[PDB]
């Protein structure tokens, strides 16, 4: 349009539902899992 | 900073006469303004325009933003004193779509007797009250303080934590307290004809006669009694503090010589310009300046006068039915 | 009114529970939102505005 | 299996990316909990266990019924949560509390309990002034409430109040369960 | 007579070379002369 301000959008399922293709969702629990809490100290193996 | 201090303020009053002396100034001789209404602009600018938002070419007072304007312009309007009225901001009293429908402030005057929901006297009119008290409750205005009184003194702004039941009945001033019951000294003035309020009159204000109209006959305006110390006190545009003064004209008398164009090019721009001289032929005329009703632009001189006012809007394409409104209502 | 020997006629209305004001403050993003499940929805006034 | 006992079906996901994968899910769109209610007339009475321990999620597999039902339980009392609904351990309250409050406020004192059990919420005491309470607004006072005293129950113990008074239930009595499943079954496979 | 204020101003695909700005169109005839500023100094933090 003209004014960025009329961009708006129809029915929109927001990116809080969604969900996952798997693997992203493995990339982001590896983030939270290992990084910002643990630093692992995990005992079960290096795999 | 040492020195002498004064601390002045011009009063409010002074716009009311301000305003007063732009009308009187609209008459046929000399030293009596004439103004016009402008549009013009047939031509559309950009390819935006027609779209939603996108503004128009923000319009600026140079002599270039003049000379073009006249070259565009498709017809004007003469402005007769007659259909230039007097406007202050009405608040219909109990009236649930604007703010505060039960409450009012110190003064503020507020319409009754129009539309069921308020019914005082009968036979119309369209009473009109000043309110010059307040129940006394609920806190108000500056910081804290308490009571009504205190924070009537120091400034202050008290606004009554208790609805006013029922409209203001009477005729003459301070008709409240006289009654173990509430309400609170509202004071009559003036009254509006029903004939005018449904042509005078919009929903967003409502008229005060000009100290003319007051005369051949009060009574219209059911001022026909009042205290008045004075022999008149006649014009009453200052007891309300009118500050402000409404335009109004029908689309079917502005003057369009095309008369296919306006239709279906719509005027772009609106400008009202002042004193223009009639069309002269060569340099070898005197000046005269316009009269009669209705000014074909190219009998007007090109920058013949001066001109307060442009806007600039989107295409604004009339119908040609028989009304339809121009409102520009000055806050002088 | 008063009348004849003195007396008086309230005709007052009337409603059982206490009264109750928690004033506190408004913002655009916190509603107010009372607790105590005993308030009767068909008699409150808000005014909060000084009027 | 009390619960799918149908099929997949297939979950289409199409108003969103359209041409969308199916993918087979069990299938938790029946409306069960009528099935349920409908099919329970005539056992009723069940009793109100008072349960009496923070028995985890599941005491199905110790009181009525044992074959780790998880539910019937549920059904019961028409929970919502199947996590907070069913009580906690008496510590797991007060984790919850901290949570709770832990963005705004921090700990705080919710209402101040008359004795019959009237709240209050948001009144306050001053202490070295007159012992009558205030709102917590209009600090110029003028306008006191409950001339009485009380006691005021913080956040921790009204939690505790909470969740501690969650502990009733029905049970069908162990006795039923079985000729009630019986119907239950009955009442689904009546519908197809 | 100020000139109307700019309204919707959002970047758009900004690299880290590149950075594009946008805003609404505000008029026909004006003009628009822009300012950029580094706010963190070597890895600080400054006041305005």
């Amino acid at each position: 349009p003209v004014n960025y301000q009329l961009t708006r959008t129809a029915n929109a399922i927001p990116e809080i539902f969604v969900g996952g293709t798997f693997a992203e969702i493995k990339q982001n629990l590896i983030e939270w899992l290992n990084g910002q809490n643990e630093f692992l100290d995990y005992d079960f193996e290096g795999s | 900073d040492s020195s002498v201090i004064y601390r002045a303020i011009v009063t409010s009053k002074f716009r009311t006469e301000k305003m007063l002396n732009f009308y009187n100034s609209i008459g046929s001789g000399p030293d009596k303004n004439t103004i016009f209404i402008t549009f013009g602009r047939s031509e559309p600018w950009s390819s935006n325009e027609n779209e939603v938002g996108f503004a128009p070419p923000y319009p600026t007072d140079s002599v270039l933003g003049v000379t073009d304007m006249w070259t565009h312009m498709m017809g004007t309007v003469k402005v007769l004193p007659s259909m230039l009225d007097a406007v202050i901001p009405r608040r219909d009293w109990g009236d649930t779509r604007y703010p505060d429908p039960y409450t009012f402030r110190i003064n503020d005057i507020v319409v009754c007797n129009s539309a069921p929901y308020n019914a005082t006297e009968s036979g119309a009119g369209w009473l009109v009250y000043r309110c010059l008290d307040v129940p006394d409750t609920g806190m108000c205005s500056i910081a804290s303080l308490t009571d009504k009184d205190e924070c009537l003194k120091l400034g202050g702004k008290w606004t009554p934590s208790a609805r006013s039941m029922t409209p203001p009945e009477g005729r003459g001033d301070a008709e409240g307290t006289i009654e173990p019951g509430d309400g609170y000294v509202w004071e009559y003035l003036f009254e509006i004809p029903p004939d005018v309020s449904i042509n005078r009159c919009t929903n967003e204000y409502i008229v005060v006669p000009w100290p003319e109209e007051l005369k051949e006959d009060p009574t219209r305006w059911g001022y026909e009694d009042n205290l008045t110390w004075q022999q008149d006190d006649f014009g009453l545009i200052y007891r309300v503090k009118a500050n402000t003064i409404r335009f109004k004209a029908y689309l079917d008398s502005v003057y369009f010589p095309e008369a296919a164009l306006p239709g279906n090019k719509g005027f772009r721009q609106i400008s009202i310009i002042t004193n223009p001289l009639e069309a002269k032929a060569h340099p070898n005329d005197p000046n005269v300046k316009a009269e009669k009703d209705y000014y074909d632009p190219e009998d007007l001189m090109r920058h013949s006068g001066e001109m307060i006012y442009m806007e600039n809007r989107p295409p604004i394409i009339m119908a040609m039915d028989q009304t339809e409104e121009i409102n520009i209502l000055f806050t002088f | 009114i008063r009348d004849k020997n003195n007396q008086y006629f309230p005709r007052l209305k009337l409603a059982q529970g206490r009264i109750v004001r928690t004033e506190i403050i408004y913002d655009k993003l916190t509603p107010i939102i009372i607790y105590d499940k005993n308030i009767d929805r068909n008699q409150v006034k808000l005014y909060v505005d000084g009027a | 299996m009390l619960f799918t006992f149908f099929d997949p079906i297939e979950y289409a996901a199409k108003t969103v990316n359209k041409n969308a994968p199916t993918i087979p899910m069990t299938d938790i769109f029946r409306n069960y909990k009528d099935y349920f209610k409908r099919a329970l007339a005539g056992y009723r009475l069940r009793t109100y266990y008072i349960k009496g321990s923070p028995r985890p999620e599941e005491l199905a597999n110790a009181i009525y019924g044992n074959p780790q039902l998880y539910w019937v339980l549920l059904m019961c009392n028409d929970n919502y949560d199947p996590y907070y609904g069913w009580i906690t351990s008496q510590e797991a309250a007060y984790q919850a509390s901290i949570q709770k409050y832990k963005n705004v406020g921090g700990d705080q004192i919710v209402y101040h309990v008359n004795e019959n059990g009237e709240k209050f919420y948001n009144l306050i005491s001053y202490d070295d002034n007159p012992y009558v309470w205030y709102d917590k607004g209009d600090k110029a006072r003028k306008y006191p409430q409950y001339e009485g005293a009380l006691a005021a129950v913080d956040t921790y113990e009204a939690a505790v109040l909470e969740n501690e008074k969650l502990r009733q239930i029905k049970i069908i009595a162990k006795s039923d369960i079985n000729s009630f499943m019986n119907d239950l079954i009955r009442i689904m496979e009546k519908s197809y | 007579v100020k000139a109307p204020s700019v309204t919707s101003l959002r970047i758009s695909k900004l690299s880290a070379n590149q950075v594009q700005v946008r805003w609404d169109d505000v008029g026909a005839n004006f003009y628009y002369f822009v300012e950029i500023a580094e706010t963190k100094t070597n890895s600080g933090e400054n006041l305005p």
